[PDB]
RNA sequence: UGUACAACGGGGUAUUGUAAGCAGUAGAGUAGCCUUGUUGUUACGAUCUGCUGAGAUUAAGCCUUUGUUGUCUGAUUUGU
RNA sequence: UCUAAGGGUCGG
RNA sequence: CGUGGAGGUCAGUGACGAAGCCUAGACCGUAAGGUCGGGUCGAACGGCCUCUAGUGCAGAUCUUGGUGGUAGUAGCAAAUAUUCAAAUGAGAACUUUGAAGACUGAAGUGGGGAAAGGUUCCACGUCAACAGCAGUUGGACGUGGGUUAGUCGAUCCUAAGA
């Protein structure tokens, strides 16, 4: 079927960043952070929002934080019919610290 | 040019490459029966001559801009 | 959707800007007299101190009426006087080339007058006169003969043709058909193209019309209606003695409507300026000559994007002459006795009649030739 | 130069003149051959050499 | 559809060397104000001590895992 | 964190 | 044997198709060559006796033009660096707006000028070509607009010198 979720993850940009010329770090977490919205909720059509760019960059090309609680909602796709129905948008979750944490059901009210 | 007839009370001209300020003011002076107060002129960089025209304050250049027939 | 779609109310308005115009037309041709004759009487009577007169009385008279009131009134369509082989919308302004009136002029006057945008529009011909004081019983003890007789006598006999047969149920086609088997009676020619049109409140154009003698083009581009209850027109014939091809002959344009179906936003701030100013104006076609040099530069970017429309003046070849009759009537459905059938009610009143004794035409209407019988029956 | 003489400019003002497409017109006289302005010049191409 | 796989979380293993915050009759002193000191108080003070071998990091080619969450038939060819 | 030394102007 | 042209002759071939070109189709000749069919084509051309030469190519690092293999190859790596979104558009890594991250760091990647250019300035439209990816962008293409002086220069003066 297809059907619009929304949960809560952590993602480890750490381990994913290792070894990455800095210069290309900030830019390479944007991609993988894709990667992972497509891989949980096989959504192909990642869209982040810029207060999460916002917060991917704030200490600049290099310094990514290692982990981002973010907030990922498979929704309907509207207008001219790209290739798929749905989506992913990804934004962040203010919390104190995003260690500690598990993935977790949004109830969408 | 129209902006500076209805702003500037300024006739605006293309007059004779050799023309001058005393020769362009004379002609200006008969051939619309007006009074003048300066004339600067430039060349146009096509190679012809522009004169604004300013006329004294008894002259409305708006008037006499659509007397002589444009606008 | 208007609630409600007509009113008693809405029928006064009407017929108070009916008596309006009647009465300013009337005072229009009392005024027309030779550039001569009106010199011994200490005026001049030109193409523009008539129609300056005219429009200045519209608005006087409208004035008076709905005093103390929320609403808009005056002039509807601005005086025109067109002489001759001049076919309409002539209204100079005080820097073109006035006419002076010269006796035996034909001369035919068009006005209209708008009560809160309801519409009565007329339009008169007649022939000059000297004054009567200089020669009493003259003009009176003559007739019009010759082309002006046959074109005015035509042109008369398709209004009173019209006002038969503008009524719910019929179709405008049989207008048209008639109006060329009248006109061709006195050898005579409708002028091509020409439309009476269907009015509304604030809309002195409206889409469904009446055409005059359409070429074959014309005929598939017109559509084809039926009158109805409740619709009002300004019926207007024009006739020519001539082909009946009007022209432009170079005369500047002074009469326009604003067009609120177009947009553009405008480049130079005179051209605004003139765009806010006019669409300050009550009436559709207004004349140049109520702004003069301002208005002829924001006149050129508005008419260039189609915001202004424009009513040309258009001639017939030189020698020939065009008479017009211009009523305006409220079509609908009277109940009485248990029957309901149209009627049509004409507001233009006395402006819009001609005394028919005036003229003497060679020509008459035959309705014994295949080709005009029945013709005589409706005019009866 | 920006200060320029009066014959520099002259000359600058017919080379501006002579700056134009062939008018579309010419091409629909009769028996004309001319295609397009041959002689066509531009500021960053070639020079005028004064 | 599993003694599955993955993302997290947990535990182990490592690295560094004691986090932030709070508290202290710890601190060379100086300077204010007072009831003028059996501990007078107020401002400022590197640093020191405690909570604290703490805190941070730890697979990206470390090990493990009774937890949480999710995934699980798209494409193309092939025959004696 | 302290100590000391190095000027000006105006009243006798 | 074959070619450009010339005198003579076949009252030569031809728009019912001349010349030319293509054709592991045919025939003549030791050969240079000649002849025919079919296809394509469109206006002129040939045999024989003579006359005449700017008369026959494989080469000359020959001349001019045109074309390959090389090869979708070498490459398109200096000057710290980009990212999210929306808008517009047939189309957006590259346009515009917003946000972020950065750089030039006043010895400037800031603000003006001299020589030199000559309209590149500004607006509207706008992408075939050009900007060694792209393009809706441009110093490009099309169409227009634009340079205002008694006081700023030239103009006057004299310099090396002419």
């Amino acid at each position: 079927l297809k059907d619009v979720v929304t949960r809560e993850y952590t993602i480890n940009l750490h381990k994913r960043l290792h070894g990455v010329s800095f210069k290309k770090r900030a830019p390479r977490a944007v991609k993988e952070i894709k990667k992972f919205a497509k891989l949980h909720m096989g959504t192909d059509d990642v869209r982040l929002a810029p207060e999460l760019n916002q917060a991917i960059w704030k200490r600049g090309v290099k310094g990514v934080e290692y982990r981002l609680r973010l907030r990922i909602s498979r929704k309907r796709n509207e207008e001219e019919d790209a290739k798929n129905p749905l989506f992913s948008y990804v934004e962040p979750v203010l919390v104190a610290s995003a260690k500690g944490l598990q993935t977790v059901v949004v109830e969408e009210d | 040019a129209m902006k500076k007839v209805e702003d500037g009370n300024i006739l605006v001209f293309q007059v004779s490459m050799k023309a001058n300020k005393y020769q362009i003011k004379k002609a200006v002076k008969e051939l619309y029966e007006v009074d003048v107060l300066k004339v600067n002129t430039l060349v146009r960089p096509n190679g012809t001559k522009k004169a604004y025209v300013r006329l004294t304050a008894d002259y409305d250049a708006l008037d006499i801009a659509n007397r002589i027939g444009y606008i | 959707k208007d609630k409600n779609i007509l009113q008693e109310s809405v029928l006064n308005k009407y017929r108070t800007a009916g008596q309006i115009a009647q009465t300013a037309l009337k005072y229009v041709t009392s005024l027309i007299n030779d550039s001569y004759h009106s010199k011994t009487t200490q005026r001049q009577l030109t193409v523009p101190e008539l129609c300056l007169l005219t429009d200045s009385f519209i608005l006087t008279r409208l004035e008076q009426y709905y005093k103390n009131k929320v609403n808009e009134r005056g002039i509807a369509i601005p005086t025109t006087i067109d002489i001759d082989q001049i076919s309409g919308g002539w209204c100079p302004e005080i820097d073109d080339v006035t006419g002076t009136l010269r006796p035996g002029d034909l001369v035919k006057i068009t006005l209209g007058v708008h009560i809160d945008g309801y519409t009565s529009e007329v339009s008169h011909t007649m022939v000059i006169y000297p004054v009567d004081e200089t020669k009493p019983i003259l003009q009176p003890t003559g007739p019009l003969l010759g082309g002006k007789a046959d074109a005015v006598a035509a042109a008369h006999i398709a209004m009173e043709t019209v006002v038969a047969l503008l009524s719910s149920g019929i179709t405008g086609q049989l207008i048209r058909t008639i109006v060329d088997t009248i006109a061709r009676s006195y050898n005579c020619g409708v002028v091509p193209g020409s439309r009476v049109r269907r009015i509304r409140r604030f809309l002195a154009g409206q889409n469904e019309g009446i055409v005059a003698e359409f070429t074959n083009v014309s005929a598939i581009p017109s559509d084809d209606f039926v009158v109805q209850s409740g619709e009002v027109y300004l019926i207007d014939l024009k006739m020519a003695s001539l082909e009946h091809k009007a022209g432009e002959l170079i005369a500047r344009p002074g009469a326009y409507v604003r067009d609120f179906a177009q947009t553009h936003i405008l480049k130079l701030k005179t051209s605004r300026q003139l765009l806010t100013k006019i669409d300050k104006q009550g009436v559709y076609p207004f004349k140049l000559s109520h702004l003069l040099k301002s208005f002829r530069l924001g006149m050129s970017e508005i008419s260039n994007n189609y915001l202004c429309v424009e009513s040309p003046i258009q001639i017939a070849r030189t020698s020939t002459l065009v008479a017009r009759e211009c009523n305006t009537i409220v079509l609908c459905d009277s109940s009485v006795s248990t029957t309901d059938r149209p009627e049509l009610l004409r507001l233009t009143g006395g402006s819009k009649t001609c005394q028919p004794s005036w003229i003497h035409s060679q020509h008459e209407l035959n309705p014994q030739d295949s080709i005009v019988q029945g013709i005589f029956q409706l005019a009866t | 130069a920006a200060q320029k003489s009066f014959r520099i400019k002259q000359k600058m003002a017919k080379a501006k003149k002579q700056n134009r497409p062939l008018p579309q017109w010419i091409r629909l006289r009769t028996n004309n051959t001319i295609r397009y302005n041959a002689k066509r010049r531009n500021w960053r191409r070639t020079k005028m050499n004064i």
